[PDB]
């Protein structure tokens, strides 16, 4: 029931963490993500967070189970929490907004290379009071 | 191609 532009979201956003390309998402890939968001998790984390999304018990995420977690998650309600937590990860200096200049960072960080324009664009699905930065109320409304 | 994500599925990416 998943369109074709979600499933290439999908497809993208798995990209990014199997940077390998060899179809399945490591632990030693998830840490390198999540270091570059700024966390710092532990091996045992990041071990619980492969195997919870893992289906069959080899250890590894491939883009089918990606794609199950992924469709959850949008059918999903998110929480108060974890939206604040989402937050911080991109307002990096504590300022209340999320640049521009800090989605791009999060964005090539990711390994995800943007122009400017697309920068703009995915704030634009966002902003609402037209300052091209997104405040919390507006954060809290995309997600909800 | 180049496949943009948009800004709600990212951030539903990095809850994890
Ligand atoms: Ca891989
Ligand atoms: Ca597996
Ligand atoms: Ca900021
Ligand atoms: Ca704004």
């Amino acid at each position: 029931q998943l369109t074709e532009e979600q499933i290439a979201e999908f497809k993208e956003a798995f990209s990014l963490f199997d940077k390998d390309g060899d179809g399945t998402i490591t632990t030693k890939e998830l840490g390198t993500v999540m270091r570059s968001l700024g966390q710092n998790p532990t091996e045992a984390e990041l071990q619980d967070m492969i195997n919870e999304v893992d289906a069959d018990g080899n250890g590894t995420i491939d883009f089918p189970e990606f794609l199950t977690m992924m469709a959850r998650k949008m059918k999903d309600t998110d929480s108060e929490e974890e939206i604040r937590e989402a937050f911080r990860v991109f307002d990096k200096d504590g300022n209340g907004y999320i640049s521009a200049a800090e989605l791009r960072h999060v964005m090539t960080n990711l390994g995800e290379k943007l122009t400017d324009e697309e920068v703009d664009e995915m704030i634009r699905e966002a902003d609402i009071d037209g300052d091209g930065q997104v405040n919390y109320e507006e954060f809290v409304q995309m997600m909800t | 191609r180049r496949r943009e994500i948009r800004f709600r599925v990212l951030v539903k990416v990095v809850f994890f």
